[PDB]
């Protein structure tokens, strides 16, 4: 079976490499690049005992939580710094959080396999348990489903209403570690510590494609604005853009200066800026076209461990493990 | 795509590594007797520096690197099937989880008999 | 022999060993913070600042007093500049004892006994401890304000001090030993702190062995001439005393060591210098 | 596993140039409105 | 406004959750199945001299432990038990203990050593390593515990000169001193960190 194994996979690269006939560094020679980006420090957000795990923007823009070592979630509301929520957890070993479209559900989740859900109308309202190994990342479909990727190398889709596993997704051979949901939210991907990720449909349960050209573990992935690519860092000091449609990667963003691995990825509002979170405790705007670096976002005292971008465009919040929150614009 | 295709079974191990720069990597030698689980034979580093050898090894079992080549030697004069492994990141004096049931970065390895 | 010169060259050294001071206070605090309360940073901090900022004022005001003639009748009507100097004087001399007493004590606690300093002070009790000693030695300084005497000129005729070449009543002799018996008070306790601390670590250890007899024998070399002329001038009445150059080398003994605080405590480390 | 693989090389790839060409074409369109 | 009130009054919360918070000392505990880590996420909370400590022992998750690990990195210490009794699976831990001490992310975390079953190994030696052979007893305290003892320390002071300290104990299986000497090595830890913040290592 290996042998037919080896067989499809020499088909599979033949026709990606008789697919490529150009390249995205060649088409984008004759546009002008984007200046230098210098975006500075608007608000800065304490509170948190200990080093800050994750973070997620809310739909409205203005509020978003923050998930911390010493056992707090606490939400914030932006624009005037006033703190609006503080959720003490049960176990103080939280590895993701995520905020509901609709603002009134807040999710949670770590080294205890459990994926805890708060009302917020703040007592628990669910605690989704069907997982093996660690939960990494949990992002909200709607107020009733949620999908969670776990460190048992698989993914689920949870019904939240009854509590249980309504879809499993299966494939990945190590521990999956990010996952992004498309904006149709029909289709998402998911990167493990496999140099691989993949394409699940959530409807079907079934893997469509499988992107391999990383060299190491993949710590967080997102998803281009337009929906039909997405960009995934490593451990190997690189981040990567693969297209959906040519199923192919297209662009490497890295320079001959940086050892470390990245922590967290996002793109902007236009697709046109994408920002790496290093563990250099600084973070690099590159130009998502000419893959050149634009700009460098320093202030954290520490390795930068969350990411996001707003929905509207209008700031980035990034969290370090020196329990501080900053936003840039 | 990360490959480690390994090759051979005194005996001249080989394993050929494709899909990533090979002079970044520290690298080890792993066996699996039958019967029994994974344990860790020998270990080089990225440069040819300081060399790790188990206890029953020392001594009689020589390892190489050929970066230019890409490729790792393991030199031997028990019976188990040998794989060649690789720590999991890169610029790291260090390899956490080689010695495991299900290891991405692992090759195929080779049966030894004695 | 008595110029402006010492006046400026001990601003211009002064200023520039705290704000060197400040900056890698401010670096090592930031790379520090995030693992416990970093207390002796903070009391490392508020030592500086108090040196800078007395530096500053003191000196400006002897260079002002130098730049006019010595002509101290037409520019003090009520005498308001001799007041503010004096204060200035006297909280720039009470603040960095007391600050480096406050220093060695929370050292020796937290090497003596380092499970009790971590778990049961935090920084909050630290502040405070920082705040109330800064209060009080801005309290000492108004003391002499807050009562019914005023400073007087000193014979230098360059600052403003207690009143001393003269035989007042008990106000003046009052004054003089709280001064020196403060000064003393706080020595004292940084000797006894700072030994205890020495004498249990001998028992990174050469380093900090190293750091505390340098801090012990600068401090007692540099204070201990001033509060001794001091308290020789407050139990006496001046008339069997000691002269104007000894008080002078003396204020000028104590300026070094408001000097090289800076230098001995935070400057000097290995991996400052490196 | 071989199942995965052979379902996974039965699908139809658009070339290069062209998901390029859109991947601008999203680019340009979008710059105008975006706040960095 | 009604939302600075929140905030303050959420921050005062938070100011005494980060009282309580500072005076808690986190554990992990780690060591092989065989080991007896027990008889030394399973949470154990015991008290020593009005000192609270808090230990973690993970064992739900899979063998792959280069991602989970990376969350105790402000952990006080890590408590290493190994079985002495097994010369077999003695060379894995020592592996893993190696790759404890070097890795990036645990480079300042100490390592208090428990050499657990100690009795097993003492009636084994009355009636795998070539090294021992040319080894002998140093000048301590009252071969082969030593050996072992001297076999960690090897890779102890290999690499990290300065920033963390190894601390070796051995245990019985009917030893009640344990929490003794996690305290006193906890208190060397914390004399250790306050040293190297006073002189700005
Ligand atoms: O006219 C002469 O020559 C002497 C006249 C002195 C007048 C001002 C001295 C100034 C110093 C102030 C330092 C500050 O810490 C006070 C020290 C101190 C406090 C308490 C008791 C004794 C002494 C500056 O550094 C430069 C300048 O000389």
């Amino acid at each position: 079976l290996r042998q037919e194994a080896e067989q499809l996979k020499n088909q599979i690269r033949d026709a990606r490499k008789a697919c490529a006939d150009a390249t995205l560094s060649q088409i984008t020679n004759n546009i002008d690049p984007v200046g230098r980006i210098q975006m500075r420090t608007r608000r800065t957000l304490r509170g948190h005992l200990a080093k800050i795990y994750a973070m997620h923007w809310g739909t409205d823009s203005r509020l978003l939580v923050s998930a911390s070592q010493d056992g707090k979630l606490i939400i914030w509301d932006s624009y005037t710094t006033n703190k609006v929520h503080a959720i003490p957890l049960r176990s103080s070993w939280v590895m993701t959080c995520a905020y509901a479209p609709s603002g009134n559900y807040v999710a949670c989740g770590g080294l205890d396999n459990i994926c805890s859900i708060y009302n917020l109308k703040v007592r628990v309202s669910r605690e989704l348990a069907g997982h093996t190994g660690y939960l990494s990342c949990c992002r909200f479909l709607d107020d009733n489903q949620i999908v969670t990727s776990s460190g048992d190398t698989t993914c689920a889709l949870w019904d939240i209403e009854t509590g249980q596993q309504t879809t499993t997704f299966t494939g990945h051979t190590g521990d999956v570690m990010s996952l992004s949901l498309a904006p149709d939210t029909r289709l998402f991907v998911s990167g493990a510590c496999d140099a691989s990720a993949k394409l699940w449909d959530v409807r079907e349960g079934m893997c469509r494609q499988t992107f391999t050209g990383h060299e190491s573990d993949i710590n967080a992935i997102c998803f281009f604005p337009n929906g039909n690519a997405f960009a995934t860092g490593s451990d190997d000091a690189t981040c990567r853009l693969f297209d959906l449609r040519a199923d192919q990667e297209l662009m490497t963003y890295s320079h001959d200066n940086i050892i470390c691995g990245i922590t967290s990825v996002s793109f902007s509002k236009s697709g046109r800026l994408l920002l790496a979170g290093y563990d250099d405790f600084n973070c690099n705007v590159w130009d998502a076209l000419k893959a050149d670096r634009a700009g460098v976002l320093a202030g954290h005292d520490n390795r930068v461990s969350c990411l996001g971008v707003t929905d509207d465009g209008m700031a980035v919040a990034t969290g370090s493990w020196d329990s501080f929150l900053k936003i840039w614009n | 795509q990360v490959q480690l295709q390994e090759s051979g079974g005194s005996l001249r191990l080989s394993c050929a590594a494709s899909g990533f720069t090979f002079s970044n990597y520290k690298m080890n030698w792993v066996r699996q007797a039958p019967g029994k689980g994974l344990e860790w034979v020998s270990d080089i580093s990225q440069s040819g520096a300081s060399i790790s050898y188990t206890g029953s090894v020392k001594g009689r079992f020589t390892i190489s690197r050929d970066n230019a080549k890409n490729t790792l030697y393991l030199q031997m004069n028990d019976t188990a099937v040998y794989y060649c492994a690789r720590c999991p990141a890169p610029f790291t004096p260090f390899c956490f989880d080689v010695t495991s049931t299900t290891y991405a970065y692992r090759g195929q390895g080779t049966q030894v008999t004695v | 022999r008595l110029s402006v010169f010492f006046s400026v060259i001990f601003m211009t050294v002064g200023i520039l060993s705290n704000s060197l001071a400040i900056a890698i206070l401010m670096k090592a605090y930031q790379r520090f913070r995030q693992k416990s309360k970093a207390s002796f940073l903070l009391l490392a901090s508020g030592l500086v600042i108090t040196d800078f900022f007395g530096h500053l004022i003191n000196g400006a005001i002897a260079v002002f007093v130098y730049a006019s003639d010595k002509e101290w009748i037409r520019f003090d009507q009520s005498n308001v500049l001799c007041s503010i100097f004096g204060i200035c004087m006297v909280f720039s001399g009470l603040c960095p004892l007391l600050l480096g007493s406050v220093m060695a004590i929370e050292r020796c606690i937290g090497v003596t006994k380092p499970i009790f300093h971590s778990t049961k002070i935090t920084s909050k009790h630290v502040k405070m401890m920082l705040s109330g000693v800064c209060l009080f030695a801005v309290f000492i300084a108004l003391l002499p304000i807050l009562g019914h005497r005023d400073y007087k000129i000193q014979a230098s005729r360059t600052w403003c001090f207690y009143n001393t070449e003269d035989i007042k009543d008990w106000e003046d002799r009052f004054y003089l030993l709280l001064f020196s018996f403060l000064g003393l008070l706080a020595l004292g306790v940084s000797l006894l702190c700072n030994a205890i601390t020495g004498i249990t670590l001998l028992r990174h250890h050469l380093e900090m062995v190293i750091q505390l007899l340098a801090i012990m024998c600068v401090s007692c070399i540099c204070w201990s001439p001033f509060l001794v002329t001091m308290a020789n001038i407050g139990i006496n009445g001046n008339h069997s005393l000691e002269t104007c150059e000894t008080t002078l080398f003396a204020l000028r003994m104590a300026t070094w060591n408001q000097i090289l605080d800076p230098w001995v405590y935070i400057l000097l480390r290995k991996a400052v210098l490196k | 596993l071989v199942e995965q693989l052979k379902m996974e090389a039965n699908i139809d790839r658009i070339k290069v140039s062209k998901a390029a060409a859109d991947l601008m074409a999203y680019c340009e369109a979008h710059a105008k409105e975006d706040p960095l | 406004k009604a939302a600075v009130e929140r905030s303050k009054m959420i921050e005062k919360q938070l100011q005494k959750d980060k009282q309580v918070y500072r005076a808690t000392h986190r554990l992990l505990l780690l060591g092989a199945d065989n080991s007896g880590k027990s008889t030394i996420i399973f949470e154990t909370k015991f008290q020593v001299d009005k000192v609270n400590f808090h230990m973690f022992d993970v064992g739900g998750q899979r063998d792959e432990r280069r991602k989970w690990i990376q969350c105790f990195n402000d952990v006080t210490a890590i408590i290493f038990v190994v079985d002495s009794s097994d010369y077999n699976r003695l060379q894995e831990a020592l592996n893993d203990f190696k790759s404890i001490w070097n890795n990036r992310w645990l480079r300042t975390i100490s390592v208090i050593l428990f050499l657990n079953k100690q009795d097993l190994l003492a009636e084994k030696v009355l009636a795998y390593f070539p090294e021992f052979a040319r080894y002998t007893t140093p000048e301590d305290a009252t071969r082969a515990k030593y050996f072992i003892r001297d076999e960690f320390l090897r890779i102890s002071t290999a690499s990290g000169d300065g920033r963390h300290y190894c601390y070796p104990h051995f245990t019985c299986a009917v030893d009640t001193e344990n929490a003794r000497r996690i305290f006193n090595d906890c208190k060397d830890i914390i004399l250790q960190m306050n040293l190297r913040e006073y002189n700005l290592v």
